[PDB]
């Protein structure tokens, strides 16, 4: 049992650190929305530009 | 999907792959008490032939 | 829990496997009582014909 | 803050480490002990069928 626990304890490494890969993405995603609304708050924008941005 | 890509290839490896160091020590042991069986099966034919006095 | 399969292991194994140098040492020794009683036994059987004179 | 954490880790491996050289030596010198008491074992289970003639 201690043999088959340590199997399931390095199993349960596996599928924890494969989530926060997916969680990484997200982060970059979302942090680019972020930088991507700042330029967007910027007064010399016409509409079609901030319509433009919107689209990414 | 390279992230997905290690972490599901490290997932899988660790399932099916052996770990070779104690993959020897299992292969010596079970290799000593093959031998060491041989030899008590060896004189184990030989222990009868004492009745022949 | 790798601490502890060890430890266990070797709390299993000084409980169920066996020491083979003592046990050689009890082995053969018992080889010659079966060798000492065996010659022990041909003189019994060959014992009784003193009469037969 | 460098210099005393540099000096505390050369006290503390001074205590907790081991001299690989000198443990070496240590090391053969019990594995030749054993070799040599293994030897005996053997001469000494051999010692006794001498009292078989």
């Amino acid at each position: 049992g201690l043999r088959r626990a340590e199997q399931n304890t390095e199993d349960g490494m596996s599928l924890i650190q494969t989530a926060e890969g997916y969680l990484q993405e997200t982060h970059e995603i979302v942090q680019r929305v972020r930088v991507l609304a700042v330029q967007a708050a910027n007064g010399i924008y016409s509409e079609e530009d901030r319509q433009q941005i919107q689209v990414e | 999907l390279m992230n997905a890509y290690e972490n599901t290839q490290a997932s899988e490896s660790r399932i099916r792959d052996t770990d070779m160091a104690e993959q020897m020590t299992s292969f010596t042991r079970y290799q000593i008490l093959t031998q060491a069986a041989t030899s008590m099966l060896a004189q184990a034919n030989m222990k009868s032939q004492s009745v022949m006095r």
